[PDB]
């Protein structure tokens, strides 16, 4: 049946290297290493008995520069013992991972057993063959109008959630997980916290438990107290689990990677620990590739019924799109959901500013077959009129309300009744995409039929 | 006098609003961007000197 | 939402001077609008009389 | 053992140091200067000495302590004054008889000559002992009695011998524990690595509030025992008042005040004011210093001491949390700490990240703030302490766009926002209600529904009143004030009354020194009832000017609600507030 | 065969390897990872491998091929997808039965099992043959018929034996050349080093326009067949969709869509949609995919392979140019190629230069963009192909001051800059009409005079209207609309109409997916005529508000001209536009009267 | 500072160190740091300029057992007339006040060209008291600052809304500003003005205002000194 067992029944001795040439920052350098690998995750034993894992990063002749995830602190040349496993970091995966809470490095903190591995998969993964990919054309009804109508999330989409520090991005992401469902017919959530607060992790865990998603969710929690070097591997572990459960098990998976800003801060700390290129704002020049190896593990593949949707939750430092984390994440991912501090202060939930938001995979996955015919034109017209509303609001602020034209007044009314009634939703209110489109048509019927220039004439005649 | 004064007041209030809502925010944004780019140049020089 | 300024120390100083002058002008013009509005209220009261 | 090889400024390279750990403190030089190991290259071990490095010659022995930067945890931590390294400033002054700090002075961080009364705990000989278990109690002060002696969190095993009751100096054996060899002998103290957070069994949710006493702070922007706040902490903003209130009038059973790089005369002021404090926890007035530990740290101290000051303070707070005591930590000059961290990073040559700050500043800040929180302490008996961090940001350059200020604002759940202009306007505690916020209201709703059910909606309506009054003030600046409607006029008048009475709390005054939570709730009830009565009178059609003329007595009573003295407390003040509500309703209805 | 001395990131310093030339292809490791030698520090030779370096051990053998990174040119590639080192992704998928690319798989770049119908050329036995001469042709597919088999450059001599007409694989001999007494055997394919550009007889001045189909790109900022192009802009601006629409609807005979640092779902979208799309060329409906090959290198693929993908794509474009086909290579992101270059340079330890990008980045970009150009192929018979390079630079932070963007603008001739303020609010194409420019208008004046004489004057009028209304928009945002004159109001209204209807072109609607050259010309004529009629009516004295109220129908008819189906044919739609203009003139005359 | 420490602490006398050109001192720090292999910090100055300036400044201060004090007047030289420069930023961080010399005042021949709007002493409330100085010092200084700010505002306002349209509190404030800059701030280089004489001059300046207008001064002091 399965021949992967035969290679498993092999014992490989590991060399214990007491020869530690030196240590600096998070990098511990070994000497007299016999044929070092390039990513051999080692088991570095401290003088006090603590065992920290580390993986080599640069291997000159008879030398290996190990970085330890838990930190060098306490490492001594005379007493530390480093054993080379001989293979890269491999997460023990199985179908029983669903319903278990793991630490940052995959060690189970659910007070339960060690995961009874069905396979050992490298956390770094491999690029999915573009010929083997399938373009995601199956719309997900997230239940929130700002994401279903204005934007649109497919099944294989990797649309993240751009947000600031204090915004309710966590409540939006938990809303999406508790409401995600195919428009025209469950999601095994894989949640990866990186440097989140205890309050955030507790909120996510309690939300999953109360909504019943905990029976099909595998948390990889890396709190702020957890070491800042294993934030690099936590999304890799969670995404390897998601890739398993999706491709090799045929389960649709929501991957929620919280605090990708914290992941990128860990990446910048690791890079600055070395003599890496500073990129922009101190982040490594390889940041794009690293974030690519994170995000691009999503998508569907040919012949396998599983799929992975990645909803990374970013934390923009100054609510700036131009910052490297949001810029690189927008360049890689297939859209973004822009949570706005302006709308949050205005009191709107969800505080989604749809103008910076986008979804590449709306183009296909919305249309006549997936949903009703008018959706694309309605979304385009809504974007145009929302922008006209914001511009007319700025013009009103500058030059008073009297100078505005009839079009500007209509657009201000549309802006008010669009932010107040369309974007705004309850935390537990889910709207069918057709209901959202009907509300959108009410908002467009605010206007006369002539000003809806982005609507095709046939759609406008059939839907006005 | 009433008509001229009302016109001048409307112009002055318009210019106050224009300043506070365009010129001050545009200049503040330009200041922030120039400061960020200067910090970027300083960081690049620091990395080159470190090399 | 910004000005096409070449990032330089001299340009930074010029933009700080522009911001200071704009803030001073904004305060001056707001106070002038307040004074002119007081005069305008007096004018309209005299118009009614 | 070790020997000096190279000295170029603070960085020192010591050869023959095989076996030296990372971040381990070593006694550098013949004067035993303290410094940590930055990096190791074979035998060599790069050391950044803390004190001034002038005079260290090649060949000076470098003794290796064997332990990282550690806090000296035990009895006698309470009313002493420390630095970042945890060096007793008072004991150093007494020993050296000099106003300066002699270079490489190694006075014990805890008083060894003092005798502590030790009462053995429930654990007996032959009983299993685990980390964090209370195996005794020590009477330290009057405010802090039964200073629970804790087994070190890492240590465990079977008890071999426990000392009986009596008086024992902190340095003598108190307990012996055999764990695969009876190599453990425990005194009244233990050393805990500073960077390593003290473990807990479980970290509960921060539910109970931190009643600081100031009406605005404990009503509109409340903090919870185990919560992390932030304060602008600039000069002339009421930071002194906020620190004094949180020190003496709060729920905390202990206080850890860290300076981490404050100015010399500011440190002189705080170390001269805090010994002059007195908290009436018991019937007789007793000093707040009996429960407040200072980490006094000026700018002349080593940059390593300034960078480790907040870590030492949070470790002390963690220790007093492991004893079941609610601890509040006031981290003044957090930015100063960030500047010290940046200076250390520059000495390392580590790459800058933002505005020159190191790459790991955000991670360090997040970890340090996450170390704060309510938690059930390790080991038996079960006791749940809490650490509250109130870190005054004190932004560098007077801007909130700094990396450290941005990280602190993002991580901390409460911002109290002292206003320089409002403080200059002769207002206390000068809280800017427009920018201050607290994210602990959602978790405090449980305690409020348990104790004062209407308090959340009352504070929400008060915030709505204040915001509407700000909008109405903008409108009245834009156009004529008389054009405002009767409802707008009532909003403005009631919000001005709220600002004058509810918000402006005089710390020096005896009646408003510490307004309890019940009195704050009753005042909120009275003000909201007055606003509702005025709104009902307006809806009835009565002129607002006539209504105010008739209800000036009710307005005077609402203002005097400040002047009701919390000294009687309990039902006496509450009963008087119930009577005030009856008068307000009757007078308002009579005017109709 | 040398060993491995260091493996740090994507670079592998290989010891005991004396004799390896620079940019020589090597096989690093036991899995035979393809790599290129950068430095030669004595015995050591730093190697940038084009695969993942995980699992490499010190001591693993490194074989020296003795050849540079060589693309494989011939029948086969036309309709395929590659992997930068030119590994066919379809063949990889079939051979591995897995959705991942195996490390160090060595599948042939061109399928050898397929037999191609070869028709010998005009060259016969004994006739002298030179480099780039066409000695035959094969039937690649329905669209690329007579895929002319070129004798490799740098090869000359006398034809001793030429294969007759029939079906041949790529391994079979096709032609034999004797040179200086040495026989050389030539097949249907031949390898060419990607770094060295393919020789041409003489590069010519490009004079025919590259019809992108986008209205703004075709009219305002035109590009020629053989001209370099740049599309800077932040994420979501529309550079990828512009590139895909250009590949779908361009008049170029061959498309080389290169994906460097671009998400793999875009490659999947191309592979799924292009077969569905059909090209009206060749006299029959043939799928677009029959004339499009993809050099796909997803962002998560090896870093060093982005440069290989760029060079492979441009060399395929140069080969199809040497065959005489007007090709247009499309780099997904030269900025991602530059980021890969920066990563390799930082791994090496070189001086960061500007923003960390290596000091040779400008020179590398200049060479790559100078690969493009209309040129006469190297050998007889005479033919004139071209290669357009439409490379989408993606600046970091959305700022056009990035080093890669500045170097790209220094080397290129067309700037299709993208504004994110227009990317939002769904105003695609988001071409920033202000900063955007095209230096090919002067050379395209000849084509415009030949086909559409009024095209340059209408385009200049549109540019003037847009610039004047931008100035008036600044004025109105500063001091309101009360000060503006009537003609200012018409200028603002007409420019808003142009931006909303003409410039704004939805690439995913049936009507505006492809606005041809004649439809774009008719739409400029309609909009410019509307502006002129409104100006004349207002100068006659009619109030602009009343004129707009009366001619709202004409304005809506003009704005709705973008809905006219290009599928209806040039004759039918042009009649509709003529009727629209006539009715517009009648309505304006009636309103004025 | 070693001489100051000696005198003040082992002799019990007050010192008042007056350092000059701490910008030059920071340039010397730069030269010394780059003599080693230290990479320049934010503006070329070493990353430990904060530590060095902190040592030099906080060498001063009062002490417990010794009846002596050290005061510091570091006297910077702002390079481009900006506070964002590292030397002024760090000096403001460590030190406990600012005294600003203004080019606008210097170009008008006003010596010393000190403008009192950006200048403040954070520890003024301790120094200016009743046992020290005279009991009206703090209120007089606050009133002078408020009226000088009003004078600057009115000077800017006059060229906008005419001299006549200014209020009485603006015209009298303009007169106060003129007398303040030209007689109070303007001090002879060799003119020794004790604190009492300076306060008497300040009261002479304030007396142009009727007693009702001086609001920042306490009623008792206003009734006694006016
Ligand atoms: N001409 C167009 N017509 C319709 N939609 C477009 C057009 N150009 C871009 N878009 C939209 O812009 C979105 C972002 O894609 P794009 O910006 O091209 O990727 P990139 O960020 O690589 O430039 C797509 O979802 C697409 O729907
Ligand atoms: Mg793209």
């Amino acid at each position: 049946n399965k021949k992967a067992v035969e290679q498993g029944f092999n014992v490989k001795p590991r060399l214990n290297y007491n020869t530690v040439s030196g240590v600096n920052g998070p990098l511990v350098i070994l000497e007299k290493v016999k044929f070092p690998r390039y990513n051999e995750i080692v088991n570095l034993t401290l003088p006090d008995g603590t065992v920290r894992q580390g993986q080599v990063l640069e291997i000159r002749g008879d030398r290996a520069i190990v970085q330890v995830f838990e930190g060098t602190s306490g490492i001594d040349v005379k007493k530390t013992t480093v054993e080379f496993t001989g293979e890269s970091l491999r997460i023990p995966v199985s179908e029983d991972m669903l319903g278990r809470i793991f630490d940052g490095s995959g060690r189970p903190i659910d007070n339960g057993p060690k995961v009874f591995a069905e396979d050992y998969l490298d956390i770094n993964g491999s690029p999915i063959n573009p010929y083997a990919r399938i373009y995601p054309e199956e719309m997900i009804s997230t239940g929130v109008s700002a994401i279903d109508t204005m934007n649109s999330i497919a099944r294989g989409q990797k649309i993240p959630i751009f947000s600031a520090s204090g915004l309710p991005h966590n409540e939006i992401a938990a809303q999406i997980c508790r409401q995600a469902g195919l428009v025209r017919p469950n999601f095994s959530i894989v949640f990866a916290a990186m440097g989140v607060n205890l309050e955030t992790a507790r909120f996510f865990k309690q939300d999953f438990e109360e909504n019943g998603s905990l029976e099909r969710t595998s948390l990889f929690l890396n709190l702020a107290n957890d070491p800042t070097i294993e934030r690099i591997i936590t999304p890799r572990l969670a995404l390897t689990t998601a890739e398993y459960l999706a491709y090799q098990t045929e389960r649709h998976v929501l991957t929620i990677l919280t605090d990708m800003s914290s992941y990128a801060d860990a990446l910048r700390e690791v890079s600055a620990a070395r003599e890496e290129v500073p990129g922009r704002r101190g982040y490594p020049g390889y940041m794009y590739t690293d974030l690519s190896t994170i995000y691009e593990r999503a998508g569907r593949v040919e012949g396998r019924n599983g799929s992975i949707t990645q909803i990374p939750i970013l934390t923009m430092p100054n609510d700036d799109i131009t910052h490297p984390i949001p810029d690189l994440t927008g360049y890689i991912t297939e859209g973004q959901i822009f949570v706005d501090r302006q709308l949050h202060n205005k009191g709107i939930y969800p505080p989604i500013n749809v103008l910076p938001s986008l979804s590449r995979l709306m183009k296909s996955a919305i249309g006549e077959g997936m949903t009703r015919k008018d959706h694309g034109d309605v979304s385009n017209q809504l974007y145009a009129k929302y922008a006209i509303g914001k511009d007319a609001a700025a013009m009103k602020a500058v030059v008073g309300e009297e100078a505005l034209s009839i079009e500007d007044k209509l657009s201000l009314e549309f802006l008010e009744k669009f932010e107040k009634t369309f974007i705004t939703q309850g935390a537990y209110e889910d709207r069918t995409v057709f209901e959202s489109l009907d509300q959108a048509w009410s908002l467009l019927r605010i206007y006369p039929k002539e000003m809806l220039n982005r609507i095709s004439p046939k759609i406008l005649d059939e839907f006005y | 006098a009433f008509i001229i004064l009302d016109e001048v007041i409307k112009v002055t209030n318009r210019r106050v609003n224009a300043i506070e809502h365009v010129i001050i925010p545009r200049t503040e944004n330009t200041i922030a961007y120039i400061n960020s780019e200067l910090d970027e140049l300083d960081r690049e020089e620091f990395y080159r000197l470190k090399k | 939402n910004r000005e096409q300024v070449f990032p330089t120390r001299m340009t930074l100083g010029l933009m700080k001077t522009k911001l200071k002058g704009a803030n001073q002008g904004y305060s001056l013009l707001k106070r002038k609008s307040e004074a002119l509005t007081k005069r305008f209220r007096d004018i309209t009261k005299r118009i009614d009389d | 053992y070790g020997a000096i090889y190279s000295v170029s400024g603070p960085v020192v390279i010591a050869e023959n140091m095989i076996g030296c750990a990372m971040y381990e403190l070593v006694k550098v030089g013949h004067d035993n200067l303290v410094g940590e190991v930055i990096r190791i290259d074979g035998d060599k071990a790069t050391i950044q000495v803390y004190e001034e490095t002038a005079g260290l010659t090649v060949g000076d022995p470098v003794l290796r302590t064997g332990k990282p930067l550690s806090v000296e945890l035990g009895p006698g931590l309470m009313e002493t004054i420390y630095d970042g390294i945890q060096r007793p400033l008072k004991a150093i002054k007494e020993e050296s008889q000099s106003i300066y700090i002699p270079r490489g002075i190694d006075t014990p961080a805890l008083d060894r000559t003092i005798k502590w009364q030790f009462t053995p705990g429930k654990f007996q000989v032959g009983d299993h002992i685990s980390g964090g278990d209370i195996y005794g109690s020590v009477f330290e002060n009057s405010l802090i009695s039964s200073h629970k002696i804790l087994l070190p969190p890492r240590s465990r095993g079977t008890i071999t011998w426990i000392a009986p009751a009596g008086e024992y100096t902190l340095d003598e054996k108190i307990l012996e524990v055999e764990f695969d060899g009876k190599k453990s002998d425990f005194t009244l103290y233990h050393t805990w690595p500073v960077r390593v957070p003290r473990p807990v069994t479980e970290k509960l949710s921060a539910d109970y509030p931190l009643l600081t006493g100031q009406r605005v702070l404990d009503a509109l922007f409340p903090c919870v025992q185990g919560g992390t706040t932030c304060i602008p902490g600039a000069f002339g903003c009421g930071k002194t008042v906020i620190s004094q209130s949180l020190s003496k009038y709060s729920n905390s059973d202990a206080i850890i005040y860290v300076g981490c790089g404050e100015r010399g005369n500011e440190m002189a002021e705080v170390l001269m004011e805090f010994p002059e404090l007195y908290t009436e926890m018991s019937g007789t007035k007793e000093p707040i210093m009996k429960r407040t530990t200072l980490v006094a740290n000026t700018s002349n101290m080593p940059v390593a001491a300034r960078e480790a000051s907040i870590y030492t303070g949070i470790t002390l707070a963690e220790y007093f949390r492991d004893q079941g005591k609610n601890v509040s930590m006031i981290a003044d000059s957090s930015s100063r700490w960030a500047e010290a961290l940046r200076e250390i990073s520059g000495r390392l040559g580590e790459m800058p990240a933002d505005q020159g700050f190191p790459a790991y500043l955000g991670a360090k800040l997040a970890s340090f703030y996450e170390r704060a929180g309510k938690a059930v302490a390790l080991g038996s008996p079960d006791r749940t302490g809490s650490v509250s961090i109130v870190a005054a940001v004190s932004p560098a350059g007077g801007d909130f766009s700094d990396p450290v200020t941005t990280a602190t604002l993002g991580i901390t759940q409460v911002f109290w926002g002292l206003d320089k202009k409002l403080a200059q306007r002769k207002h206390f505690p000068s809280i800017n209600t427009s920018v201050s916020y607290s994210k602990y209201t959602n978790v405090l709703n449980k305690f409020y529904d348990s104790n004062y059910p209407e308090f959340p909606v009352l504070r929400d309506r008060m915030k709505e009143i204040l915001s509407n009054a700000e909008e109405l003030e903008q409108v009245v600046q834009l156009v004529g004030k008389s054009a405002l409607s009767d409802s707008d006029k009532i909003t403005l008048d009631v919000a001005t009354l709220i600002k004058e009475d509810f918000l402006q709390q005089n710390g020096y005054s005896t009646y408003d020194a510490f307004c309890p939570i019940w009195k704050t709730f009753d005042m909120m009830r009275a003000f909201i009832s007055y606003h509702d009565e005025a709104q009902k009178a307006v809806a009835n059609g009565a002129n607002w000017s006539k209504l105010a003329d008739s209800t000036g007595d009710v307005k005077h009573a609402v203002s005097s609600s400040k002047f009701f003295e919390p000294s009687r407390g309990e039902k006496e003040v509450h009963g008087e507030f119930e009577k005030l509500l009856s008068t307000m309703q009757e007078r308002f209805a009579e005017s109709t």
